[PDB]
């Protein structure tokens, strides 16, 4: 395939590229190039830093204890993965993503206080 | 002045279930953790539950560690026992009370400070 | 359980010693472990916890000490209002958690 | 609250916005902007990679194995916790940060050590 | 010993000191300067987007699942850690670098598929 | 068509070894778990051992689970199971299955939807 | 295992259930429980799974449902061409991963 | 040469406790796992504990697990072994060894390749 | 415990076996199973080690093989000097670490 290759490909088929797209990410006028990719750099960290803070922070693919609410575009289990692409995934659900990520932020700071709760008995 | 006060209880069968609660003030509810202790007719004490003070942390003596359920509501001031599957082993006093662990920020104590004066349940 | 055997007693006035023993890693490990004064129908008085101390509302006439695996709860010069069954508890290493003793009923 | 909302609030309870924080971190005349750009992203990679060398990567709370020391501005437990703010605490420790600093990075060495050890045994 | 100072011992001997060389990784005629600290970050990025690939994002010692070929310029092994320096050890196996990689990333994702095979056995 | 298809079987002394294979068509082989599962001659049914589609994760009922090896092959569409040091225990008919645990993303089952007709394996 | 005890039997056009114990926490936490029609020399046919469907190719005339920790399979009028063992099974947690009942033999 | 020179020793009463130690040279201390072996009086030889090369990781043998330490210095080459709790069960030759797990840079060996002569201990 | 039992022996120049019987996974599964020669009231000397090795110091008499879950010690030419108890040992998948056989004695 190559880079986005599997854009085309279903949801379930694409998420074996995970890697090959993590890896285009980061490989007056020139001060307007420099500006390009400073931005660029910026980006980047802004994912990395809420895949840190939703515990997810080493893994391409991750799981979470958000449950999946039904009114996020119930679109079944199978059809999603094996009749839909990613791109029309991030359609389907463009208005709950700031949603989700809230939740995903709070069903975290509730895992490591437990977390640091269990570590202190002894 | 701190009051830990249960109610519920009664004679339920073998096989049936009931709910324990308890009511409490004088206190930051929010601050503490609280457990439920069985004082069984002529055993005196042992211990069956005990909960987190966010209400997130259970832990169970095994004997009632498939069948019963310590929870919290910190808006209410509210501790409660559910328990299913109950047996006449269960007869005993449930008291209420505060301690066990802590925040891990707080100097943890691994003790009961206070105690209600317990929900008589019969099996 | 831990175990304090019955039983107490003393005159007016006299120390009594309330014992409690436990196995190896319970007491032995943990020092958490505390003292209960029980009343015929009351619910129970925090008396010692820890190894030494006492809540505020217990009197000097409480104290106690551990070594070994074994526990005691000492009291001074005892009352008559001392006449209630007393109970240790210690921590069980996130395992069971709390282990109570079986109790021991003190007569003045 | 809000971003530093829990600035005057006891260490304990600012303990839970440390979300709210993390997030405003990322989020010729033009040359001086662009410079302070890339030196904020800077800092911001030097604070991480305190984090991955001390064996608290993606957390951002974590447990270590180095003891507090009592000469390290002893103040109690639930003093520290509940009736002082974190910058008190800053101030009150200040002069410790890099002796701590280096008992955390040397007690992350012994352990990825001892890990690689156990990882070899049959 | 400081940054760079076991450059000459051996290979075992250096892993002692990971943590000092990481540390110094981060530690019009401007606008080159500034260039140069914007590409040195992008190469920083590139080697922990790798380690982030590879399963090991967090550690300065890691292990995989990837067997050794003997075909790696095989060297024996206490004469690769006792006997040479890192500086050899990246000319003896300089061709082989690529290959190492690529099967660094493979051996990941299909960790990752099964990893998340198990957490939906209910 | 689905069909699972059993070969291999045979009598062979305790203390032995021997290999079964099944091949399989009318469906995509690499879409589905598979599995073995015992008919011993008078108990029916036990189950004995699951692979997942993609031949990485293997699970096993203890009293196989220091001698069976369960292994697929996605290009030849087949899956095979190696019993060693077998006991007269063992003696049972051995179907090759569809079914048990999925890919998580696609409505895990948790039961078995194909059945071939088995290899009788004596012991 | 799983107990399903013999027998059960009907003639033809009666309604019959065959039943299937289980314990505790398999059959009680699992909505997972299938059953399968085993002919008397031939690979068995599933017929119901979770606990109340059925895959295409099964007739109206199976149909079943779990309370507490006991399954059921019911079967709505019998036929002749039923006279099969029936076997019940279920997920048992990742630990066993299956349990099959003991099967129990249905007469016309 | 190689030398692990064991001292200590004699006869304790069961429910005491007495420390060993061994000092050795001829090799890098450093460079090597260290272990405990017991000869009880017929029965030859027995593991008790094992100390890598750090003085970091240590095993035992369950029967001791509660009641032993082993322990190194570095800088002194030597190795120690403290035993608490004694039982009459004990009463062995107690014998310094090198060898067992390694540092996973080189060879790791389990097995032993140099050994002491021995304490012995009475209980 | 591994067991090599009682007792081998022979003539001086004649070569022997000496047996060590293991279960199922400790020697099955590792090869790392060593010997050694046992002195009335000395130290014991190490003779083999992994399943064929020996360190140096040792002869040539002194050789080793094992199969399924059983290893042996084969003296090429039995000297007067053998006279000595042998044990045989294995790691023991980082659970118990080492497993001591009973030893056997060699009598010439
Ligand atoms: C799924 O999203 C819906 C829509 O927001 C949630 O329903 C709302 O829940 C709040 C909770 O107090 C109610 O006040 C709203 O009135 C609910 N909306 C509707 C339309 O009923 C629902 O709770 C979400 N479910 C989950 C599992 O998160
Ligand atoms: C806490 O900090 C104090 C002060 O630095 C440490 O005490 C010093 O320890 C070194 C160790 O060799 C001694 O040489 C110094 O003389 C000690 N200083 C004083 C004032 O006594 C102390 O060890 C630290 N404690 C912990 C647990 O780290
Ligand atoms: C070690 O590297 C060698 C060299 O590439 C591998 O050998 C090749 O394996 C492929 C696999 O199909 C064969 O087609 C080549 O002909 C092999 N090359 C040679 C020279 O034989 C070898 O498999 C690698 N081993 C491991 C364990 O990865
Ligand atoms: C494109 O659609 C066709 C329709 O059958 C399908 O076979 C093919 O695999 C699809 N390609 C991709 C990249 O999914
Ligand atoms: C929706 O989910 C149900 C669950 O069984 C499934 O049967 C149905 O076919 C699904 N619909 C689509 C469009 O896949
Ligand atoms: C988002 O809201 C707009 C508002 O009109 C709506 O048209 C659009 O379809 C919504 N998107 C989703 C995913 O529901
Ligand atoms: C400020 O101090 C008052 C004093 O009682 C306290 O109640 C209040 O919560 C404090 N505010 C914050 C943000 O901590
Ligand atoms: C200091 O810690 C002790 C430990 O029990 C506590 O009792 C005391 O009140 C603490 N002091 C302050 C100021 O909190
Ligand atoms: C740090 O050292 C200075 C030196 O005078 C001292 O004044 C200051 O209080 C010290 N800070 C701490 C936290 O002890
Ligand atoms: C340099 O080589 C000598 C040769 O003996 C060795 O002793 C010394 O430690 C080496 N230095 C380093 C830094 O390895
Ligand atoms: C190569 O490995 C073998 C394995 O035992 C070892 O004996 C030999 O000395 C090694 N060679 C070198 C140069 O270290
Ligand atoms: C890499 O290939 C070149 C091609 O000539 C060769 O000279 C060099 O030695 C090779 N390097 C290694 C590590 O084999």
């Amino acid at each position: 395939l190559g880079f986005l290759g599997a854009a085309g490909s279903t949801m379930g088929a694409a998420s074996m590229t995970l890697t090959v797209q993590a890896r285009n990410l980061l490989s007056h006028w020139g001060i307007k190039q420099l500006q390009a990719r400073v931005l660029a750099v910026e980006h980047y960290l802004r994912d990395q830093q809420l895949l840190g803070i939703w515990g997810c922070s080493g893994k391409l693919i991750c799981c979470t204890n958000v449950p999946w609410n039904s009114s996020w575009s119930n679109r079944n289990l199978s059809e999603i993965w094996d009749n839909m692409t990613w791109l029309q995934w991030d359609k389907e659900i463009s208005n709950y993503t700031q949603i989700i990520y809230g939740l995903l932020e709070e069903s975290q700071n509730q895992q490591e206080k437990n977390e640091q709760d269990l570590l202190a008995l002894d | 002045e701190v009051q830990l006060v249960e109610t519920g209880g009664g004679l339920v069968q073998p096989g049936g279930s009931l709910k324990l609660s308890c009511r409490a003030s004088g206190y930051t509810f929010s601050s503490f953790a609280m457990s439920w202790v069985r004082q069984a007719p002529g055993k005196g004490l042992e211990w069956v539950s005990l909960i987190n003070d966010r209400g997130g942390l259970t832990f169970y003596v095994d004997s009632v560690k498939g069948r019963f359920t310590i929870s919290r509501d910190n808006s209410k001031n509210t501790l409660s026992l559910q328990m299913h599957s109950l047996r006449d082993g269960d007869t005993a006093v449930y008291y209420c009370a505060t301690g066990g662990m802590s925040s891990a920020l707080q100097s943890s104590k691994y003790y009961f400070d206070f105690w209600g004066q317990g929900a008589l349940v019969t099996v | 359980a831990l175990t304090q055997p019955p039983s107490v007693s003393g005159s007016p006035g006299q120390s009594v010693t309330i014992s409690c023993t436990g196995t190896s890693s319970d007491i032995g490990s943990y020092n958490y472990v505390s003292w209960y004064q029980q009343h015929p129908g009351k619910a129970p008085k925090l008396m010692i916890y820890d190894v030494t101390q006492r809540p505020s509302g217990v009197s000097d006439r409480f104290s106690g000490s551990k070594s070994g695996n074994t526990a005691s709860l000492t009291i001074s010069g005892l009352q008559a209002d001392d006449e209630a069954d007393y109970y240790c508890s210690a921590y069980a290493g996130r395992q069971t958690f709390y282990i109570f003793g079986g109790g021991t009923r003190l007569t003045v």
